[PDB]
C-alpha cells in the first residue's frame, strides 16, 4: 500500500496549485479518499472527500468553493484543485483511504503528503491536556471530550483515534472507540462512553511517542482534536 | 477381495459401541430442548424492541 | 467368498443390538408435553442481488453477515440488518453448489460441479476480495464444504467422498472413504470433533476429523440424503431425503427416534436445520415453501411459504433470532 | 332532440370499462409478474398511459351534456395536456412494442442487445418525454374562452391561424396515425414473414396451430387498431377541409368516432394484458 | 440515521450496479451443453467450434458470444446436478453412426439420448443432435450391416436409407413432438458448416424464446 502526493511548493496568495495523490498498492476504484491538512504548529484538520465512483463529495467550510476535488480511477490518482489561496492554507496536505461497509475501518493507511507555504453547528472535540510526561512502563489516559453524543441509535459510536510520530503521517489506532487497528499493538484500548471517551495505554512502549488525535465520524465536516502528545 | 474384508472390519469396529437405552436418550433429548425453551426467539416471538430484524 | 457370510450376521446383530435398547418411543415420552402451537413467521428482509438461482447459503458466527452462492458466478455477502451487500465476489467458474462462512469471518469458501471449494480472503489490504487457495484433489462435484477453523475445512464431493484440507497447506490430511453413493450434505457438531454427511445411498455417517475411521452409520430413509444438520446438544441430527421424510437420529441409541413424514408431502426435501434451543426442525422442500416441525413430538407447527421456486437452502442464526431461507427464485427471505 | 344523455352514456361506459381494464392490468403487474421484463415494462406503460388518457372522458362528457367548463382555468390545462399527451404516448409505446417485437423476432443476434429491462425503462422515459414535447405546448396554449351564451375550454393561437391551427392537426395526424399504422403494419408484416419460415412452428399440425394463433393475433391488433384510430383522424381531416353542415347526424357520428377512439385506449388491456401467453398465469 | 451507513449504502448501491452490469453480458451469451456417451465424436466438434469436472468453451460466430459446457468429465450421478444446467439454451449432442456395430453401444447412445431428452428439466429446451464419424460409417457401412444394432431392419443397406432410419429412430425418442425440436446434422470435418448449423438452430432457439418473453408463443 502506497499514498504518494505531489505539488507542494511556494505559492503566492490569491493564486492557485493543484495536488496529486497517486495510489499504488491497493484497489483505488473501491476507496472513498480524504484530504486531510495540518498546519506547521496545529493539530488535523478535514478539508475534502470523495466517495467510491465520486458519487458523493463533501468540503469543509472553509476550502468549500476555493478547493475542488476529484479522482481519477483509471490513472489511479486523486486531485485537489485549488484556486484562490489564502496565508491560511499553509500546511501539509494528506492522501487518506477510508472504505465503508459493515466492518471496515475506514482512515486506516494515511499518505506522505506535500508542504505547501503560502506567503503572506460542528461538532468540537476537546482533549485538556495538550502535553503530559510519561516514562517506559508506566499506564497513559487520554481523554477527548465531544460537543455532541457519538454513540448513534445502532450502537455504532463513532470515534477515531490516530497517532502522529514525529517525522511520520498519523496511522489509525481504534476505530468506533473499541476496534483495534490492524498492524497495532494490543497495549492500546480505547474505552468511554457517548460524549466521554478514553484511550487508555497499558505496559508502554517506545516509539509511542507523537500526538493523539480523537476524530469524530458521526456526520460531515469531521472535526478532530486539539491533540495530546507525550514527552520523554 | 479387501472391499468385502475391510467392510467386515468396519461393520466389527461399529459393533463395540455402548449403546445407551432409547428412554434416556429421548430424556435427555427433552431435558435439553425444556431447559432452553427461554433463549428460543423462534418459539415464543419477541417484541419489535429486542427484535433487530 | 466366505467372509461376506460374516457380513450378514454382523448386520443382523447390529439391528438387534440396537432393537433391544429401544425400550420406549420418542413420541410416547413427548405425548406428556405441551405443543408449540401455530408458529407463524413472517417475512424481515429480502435480499434482492441474484440473477439466477440461489443454491447456498450460511451465517456468519456474528448472526448478521451470510454469504450466499448462486449460478450466476456471484458470492454475494450479505448485511441482514440492513440488506446491504458487504462484498460481492465473482467466481471463476458460475456453477456453484455450496458455500461456507468462516467462524471467526476472516475468509469463506464455495465449490461446485468444477470439484474445487476454494477459499476466499475477506479481511485483507488492498480492500478486495482475494483467492487465498483452490483446494482441489476431489474427484466430482462438491456438494458442502465447511469451515472447522480459520486453517481447516471438511468438504463432501460427489465421487462419495469426504475430505479433511489443511488451508495453508492445500492437502487432504483426512480422507474419509465409507460411502457407497456420493455425499450430498453435511454438518459439524458443535465441539467440531465429529460430523455427520448424508449420501445418496440413504445411509447418513459419523465420522471423527482427528481419527478418520468412520464411528457409526444410521439408515432408514428410502431415497437420497439431501442434507443434514446437527442437533444443538450435539447427540442426534435430522435429515432430509427425497422421500419426503426427515427423521431425528440419535448417537447413543445408534438408531432413529422419530419421523417427521406429511401424507399430502410427496417431494423431497433440500434442505434441514433446527433452532436455538431444539424444538423446531426448519426442512426446506421442493414445494416452494418451508415446513416447520416440532422436533419433539413430530407434529407439524407451522408453515413458511413464500418462496416463488424450489427452496434449496436454509439456514438459522447462530443466536436463534432469524431463519433465511433462499430459493431457486433468486431471492432470499430472512423469517423471524 | 335528447342525444345528449346517450352520447354522455357512451362515454361513461367507455371510460369506466377502459379504468377498470387498465388498473386491473396495472394492478396484475405490480403484484405478480413484479415488472422485470422488458415486455412486462411496456405493458404496465401502455397500461398507465391508457389509464391516464381515459380518465379525461368525464371531463369532456359533462361539459358535453351541459355546456360549460365549470372546472376552471387550471383544470384546462391538465386535462387538454393529459388528453394530448397521452394520446401521443400511448401511441408511441404501442409503435415501441412492435419495434421491440420486430427486432426480437426478426434480428434475434441483437435483440440481445437491446431488449434488457434497463434499455427498456431508457426507451420508455425516452417516449414520455417525446410526448410530452406535444404535451407541453398545448398545457400553455390552452385557456376558458368565453363564448356568445356559454363558456369553454380550448386552444388559441396567433395570426393567422389558416397556418397556425391547421398545423397542430397535421402533425397529429402524421406523427400519431400515419407514422404509427406505417411502422406497426410494416414489423409486424416482416415478423409474421420471418415466423413463415422458423423450424419452430412449420413441421407438424399442432405448430402451425401455434403460427396460425400468432398470425392471428397479430392481424388482430393491427386490425383494431386501424378500425379505431382512422375514422377519427379521417373525420377531423374532412371536418378541416369542408365546412359540412352541423345537424342532429353530425354531432352523434363526431362523438361515437372519438368514442371509437378512445375504445382503443380500453381495449389495448385485452389485446396486450389478457390475452398475452405469459401474462394468463 | 444512517451517520457512516450512508456510505455503507452507497457501497452496496455500487457493487448492485456492478451486478447489474455484469449479469446483462452474461444474458447476451448462448450457452449450450455438450452430453453425448463415451468415445463419442464430442472432443471434435469442440474443435470444429473456433474454441477440472466441467469445461466450458466460449468462443463467438456472427456477433454471437456461444459457451459450451462439457460435462463429460464427471463420472458421477447426473441426477443430483443435472437441474444446474436448467435454462440452457439448447443441448448439443454427439452420436458416432460408426459405433452401431461396436459393443450394443448405439443402443446406449439412444438410451441416454432418451433420459436426457424426456428429463423433467429439458422438456422445452431443444436438442442439436450431431452424427459425427460419418465417414467411419461410410466405409464400414457397406460391410456390416445395420441389422447388428437394428435387426428389425427393413430395407436397403445403403448410406441414403440406414442414416435416415438412424437418424428417425433418434428423432422418435420426444414424447414432446410439439413443444422441443430436434435439429439433426450428419456433421464430418467438411467444410466446417457445424458452426453455421449451430448457430442456426441456436437462432431458432433464441427466436421462441423471444416469442415467450414477448407473450406471442
Ligand atoms: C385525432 C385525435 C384527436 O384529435 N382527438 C382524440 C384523441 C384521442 C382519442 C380520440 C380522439 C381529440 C379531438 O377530437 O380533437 C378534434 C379528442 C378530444 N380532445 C379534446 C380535449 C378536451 C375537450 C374538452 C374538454 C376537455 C378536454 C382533443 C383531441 C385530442
Amino acid at each position: 500500500v502506497q499514498l504518494v502526493e505531489s505539488g507542494g511548493g511556494l505559492v503566492q496568495p490569491g493564486g492557485s496549485r493543484k495536488l496529486s495523490c497517486s495510489a499504488s498498492g491497493f484497489a483505488f476504484s473501491s476507496f472513498g479518499m480524504h484530504w486531510v491538512r495540518q498546519a506547521p504548529e496545529k493539530g488535523l484538520e478535514w478539508v475534502a472527500y470523495i466517495s467510491s465512483g465520486s458519487g458523493t463529495i463533501y468540503y469543509a467550510d472553509t476550502v468549500k468553493g476555493r478547493f475542488t476535488i476529484s479522482r481519477d480511477d483509471p490513472k489511479n490518482t486523486l486531485f485537489l484543485q485549488m484556486t484562490s489561496l489564502r496565508s491560511e492554507d499553509t500546511a501539509m496536505y494528506y492522501c487518506v483511504r477510508s472504505i465503508y461497509y459493515y466492518g471496515s475501518s475506514p482512515f486506516d493507511f494515511w499518505g506522505q503528503g506535500t508542504t505547501l507555504t503560502v506567503s503572506s453547528s460542528d461538532i468540537v472535540m476537546t482533549q485538556a491536556t495538550s502535553s503530559v510526561p510519561v516514562t517506559p512502563g508506566e499506564s497513559v489516559s487520554i481523554s477527548c471530550r465531544s460537543s455532541k453524543s457519538l454513540l448513534h441509535s445502532n450502537g455504532n459510536t463513532y470515534l477515531y483515534w490516530f497517532l502522529q510520530r514525529p517525522g511520520q503521517s498519523p496511522q489509525l489506532l481504534i476505530y468506533r472507540m473499541s476496534n483495534l487497528a490492524s498492524g497495532v499493538p494490543d497495549r492500546f484500548s480505547g474505552s468511554g462512553s457517548g460524549t466521554a471517551f478514553t484511550l487508555t495505554i497499558s505496559r508502554l512502549e517506545a516509539e509511542d511517542v507523537g500526538v493523539y488525535y480523537c476524530m469524530q465520524h458521526l456526520e460531515y465536516p469531521l472535526t478532530f482534536g486539539a491533540g495530546t502528545k507525550l514527552e520523554l | 477381495i479387501a472391499q468385502a474384508r475391510k467392510l467386515v472390519e468396519q461393520l466389527k469396529m461399529e459393533a463395540n459401541i455402548d449403546r445407551i437405552k432409547v428412554s434416556k436418550a429421548a430424556a435427555d433429548l427433552m431435558a435439553y430442548c425444556e431447559a432452553h425453551a427461554k433463549e428460543d426467539p423462534l418459539l415464543t416471538p419477541v417484541p419489535a424492541s429486542e427484535n433487530p430484524f | 467368498d466366505q467372509l461376506r457370510q460374516e457380513a450378514e450376521q454382523l448386520k443382523n446383530q447390529i439391528r438387534d443390538a440396537r432393537k433391544a435398547c429401544a425400550d420406549a418411543t420418542l413420541s410416547q415420552i413427548t405425548n406428556n408435553i405441551d405443543p408449540v402451537g401455530r408458529i407463524q413467521m413472517r417475512t424481515r428482509r429480502t435480499l434482492r442481488g441474484h440473477l439466477a438461482k440461489i443454491y447456498a447459503m450460511h451465517w456468519g458466527t456474528d448472526s448478521r453477515l451470510l454469504v450466499s452462492a448462486s449460478q450466476d458466478g456471484k458470492l454475494i455477502i450479505w448485511d441482514s440488518y440492513t440488506t446491504n451487500k458487504v462484498h460481492a465476489i465473482p467466481l471463476r467458474s458460475s456453477w456453484v453448489m455450496t458455500c461456507a462462512y468462516a467462524p471467526s469471518g476472516n475468509y469463506v469458501a464455495c465449490g461446485g460441479l468444477d470439484n474445487i471449494c476454494s477459499i476466499y480472503n475477506l479481511k485483507t489490504r488492498e480492500g478486495n476480495v482475494r483467492v487465498s487457495r483452490e483446494l482441489a484433489g476431489h474427484t466430482g462435484y462438491l456438494s458442502c464444504c465447511r469451515f472447522l477453523d480459520d486453517n481447516q475445512i471438511v468438504t463432501s464431493s460427489g465421487d462419495t467422498t469426504c475430505a479433511l484440507w489443511d488451508i495453508e497447506t492445500g492437502q487432504q490430511t483426512t480422507t474419509f472413504t465409507g460411502h457407497t453413493g456420493d455425499v450430498m450434505s453435511l454438518s459439524l457438531a458443535p465441539d467440531t470433533r465429529l460430523f455427520v454427511s448424508g449420501a445418496c445411498d440413504a445411509s447418513a455417517k459419523l465420522w471423527d476429523v482427528r481419527e478418520g475411521m468412520c464411528r457409526q452409520t444410521f439408515t432408514g430413509h428410502e431415497s437420497d440424503i439431501n442434507a443434514i444438520c446437527f442437533f444443538p446438544n450435539g447427540n442426534a441430527f435430522a435429515t432430509g431425503s427425497d422421500d419426503a421424510t426427515c427423521r431425528l437420529f440419535d448417537l447413543r441409541a445408534d438408531q432413529e427416534l422419530m419421523t417427521y413424514s406429511h401424507d399430502n408431502i410427496i417431494c423431497g426435501i433440500t434442505s434441514v436445520s433446527f433452532s436455538k434451543s431444539g424444538r423446531l426442525l426448519l426442512a426446506g422442500y421442493d414445494d416452494f415453501n418451508c415446513n416447520v416441525w416440532d422436533a419433539l413430538k413430530a407434529d407439524r407447527a407451522g408453515v413458511l411459504a413464500g418462496h416463488d421456486n424450489r427452496v434449496s437452502c436454509l439456514g438459522v442464526t447462530d443466536d436463534g433470532m432469524a431463519v433465511a431461507t433462499g430459493s431457486w427464485d433468486s431471492f432470499l427471505k430472512i423469517w423471524n | 332532440m335528447v342525444t345528449a344523455i346517450t352520447i354522455m352514456a357512451l362515454y361513461s361506459i367507455v371510460c369506466v370499462v377502459g379504468l377498470f381494464g387498465n388498473f386491473l392490468v396495472m394492478y396484475v403487474i405490480v403484484r405478480y409478474t413484479k415488472m422485470k421484463t422488458a415486455t412486462n415494462i411496456y405493458i404496465f406503460n401502455l397500461a398507465l398511459a391508457d389509464a391516464l388518457a381515459t380518465s379525461t372522458l368525464p371531463f369532456q362528457s359533462v361539459n358535453y351534456l351541459m355546456g360549460t367548463w365549470p372546472f376552471g382555468n387550471i383544470l384546462c390545462k391538465i386535462v387538454i395536456s393529459i388528453d394530448y399527451y397521452n394520446m401521443f404516448t400511448s401511441i408511441f409505446t404501442l409503435c415501441t412494442m412492435s419495434v421491440d417485437r420486430y427486432i426480437a423476432v426478426c434480428h434475434p443476434v441483437k435483440a440481445l442487445d437491446f431488449r434488457t429491462p434497463r434499455n427498456a425503462k431508457i426507451v420508455n422515459v425516452c417516449n414520455w418525454i417525446l410526448s410530452s414535447a406535444i404535451g407541453l405546448p398545448v398545457m400553455f396554449m390552452a385557456t376558458t374562452k368565453y363564448r356568445q351564451g356559454s363558456i369553454d375550454c380550448t386552444l388559441t393561437f396567433s395570426h393567422p391561424t389558416w397556418y397556425w391551427e391547421n398545423l397542430l392537426k397535421i402533425c397529429v395526424f402524421i406523427f400519431a396515425f400515419i407514422m404509427p399504422v406505417l411502422i406497426i403494419t410494416v414489423c409486424y408484416g416482416l415478423m409474421i414473414l420471418r415466423l413463415k419460415s422458423v423450424r419452430m412452428l412449420s413441421g407438424s399440425k399442432e405448430k402451425d396451430r401455434n403460427l396460425r394463433r400468432i398470425t392471428r393475433m397479430v392481424l388482430v391488433v393491427v386490425a383494431v387498431f386501424i378500425v379505431c384510430w382512422t375514422p377519427i383522424h379521417i373525420y377531423v381531416i374532412i371536418k378541416a377541409l369542408i365546412t359540412i353542415p352541423e345537424t342532429t347526424f353530425q354531432t352523434v357520428s363526431w362523438h361515437f368516432c372519438i368514442a371509437l377512439g378512445y375504445t382503443n385506449s380500453c381495449l389495448n388491456p385485452v389485446l396486450y394484458a389478457f390475452l398475452d401467453e405469459n401474462f394468463k398465469r | 440515521l444512517s451517520a457512516e451507513d450512508k456510505a455503507a449504502v452507497e457501497r452496496s448501491k455500487m457493487i448492485d450496479r456492478n451486478l447489474r452490469e455484469d449479469g446483462e453480458k452474461a444474458a447476451r451469451e448462448v450457452k449450450l451443453l455438450l452430453l453425448g456417451a463415451g468415445e463419442s465424436g464430442k472432443s471434435t466438434i469442440v474443435k470444429q467450434m473456433k474454441i477440472t469436472g466441467i469445461v466450458e468453451t466460449h468462443f463467438t460466430f456472427k456477433d454471437l458470444h456461444f459457451k459450451m459446457f462439457d460435462v463429460g468429465g464427471q463420472r458421477s450421478e447426473r441426477k443430483k446436478w443435472i437441474h444446474c444446467f436448467e435454462g440452457v439454451t439448447a443441448i448439443i449432442f454427439c452420436v458416432a453412426l460408426s459405433d452401431y456395430d461396436l459393443v450394443n453401444r448405439m443402443h446406449e447412445s439412444m438410451k441416454l439420448f432418451d433420459s436426457i431428452c424426456n428429463n423433467k428439466w429439458f422438456t422445452d429446451t431443444s436438442i442439436i443432435l450431431f452424427l459425427n464419424k460419418k465417414d467411419l460409417f461410410e466405409e464400414k457401412i457397406k460391410k456390416s450391416p445395420l441389422t447388428i444394432c437394428y435387426p428389425e431392419y427393413a430395407g436397403s443397406n445403403t448410406y441414403e436409407e440406414a442414416a435416415a432410419y438412424i437418424q428417425c429412430q433418434f428423432e422418435d425418442l420426444n414424447k414432446r413432438k410439439d413443444t422441443k425440436e430436434i435439429y439433426t446434422h450428419f456433421t464430418c470435418a467438411t467444410d466446417t458448416k457445424n458452426v453455421q448449423f449451430v448457430f442456426d438452430a441456436v437462432t431458432d432457439v433464441i427466436i421462441k424464446n423471444n416469442l415467450k418473453d414477448c407473450g406471442l408463443f
